[PDB]
């Protein structure tokens, strides 16, 4: 709407809205992707464990 | 296409591997670019460009 | 050598960065146009570019 005046008739199909309109929205986001577990650098590795 | 980036991915031969890592590259870093091992996320930047 | 050890570097302990990568996903959410009910009255005063509604 330009907020055009007629000449004659008056534009009172046309309003300017004050508040949101709140709706329900459908699903989103299932759940996360794989994740690593454990550490790449740490296997393998020699370990002292002997006693004294 | 400009502002949208095709996520791709970085399969390795075998399923899994000891301490495996990428170190994503991306020629010409200014028409896209890339981060991580496994996904890549080649979101671009320019408007046009290989 | 020592009589007491530790495992730090080999070990089952806790604790990581979490790092990977996943591909966008887009949540589709819709917004009526309508059922946004009326403000005001016959201009009078009406604001420039409003919606029309």
């Amino acid at each position: 709407w330009y907020s055009p005046g007629g000449g004659y008739s008056q534009r009172t199909d046309n309003d300017t809205h004050t508040h949101t309109i709140s709706g329900s929205v459908s699903l989103g986001r299932d759940d996360i992707s794989r994740q690593p577990i454990n550490t790449l650098p740490p296997f393998r590795a020699a370990h002292i464990w002997r006693r004294i | 296409s400009r502002g949208s980036q095709y996520i791709l991915t970085a399969t390795l031969s075998p399923a899994n591997a000891p301490n495996q890592n990428i170190t994503w590259t991306s020629s010409n870093p200014n028409i896209a670019t890339v981060s991580g091992t496994s996904t890549q996320g080649t979101i671009n930047a320019l408007l046009a460009g290989f | 050598a020592g009589g007491t050890g530790g495992r730090v570097f080999n070990t089952i302990r806790t604790e990581n960065v979490p790092l990977m990568t996943v591909n966008g996903s887009s949540f589709s959410l819709s917004s009526n146009t309508h059922s946004h009910n009326m403000v005001f009255g016959r201009g009078d005063a009406s604001g420039h570019n409003s919606s029309p509604n």
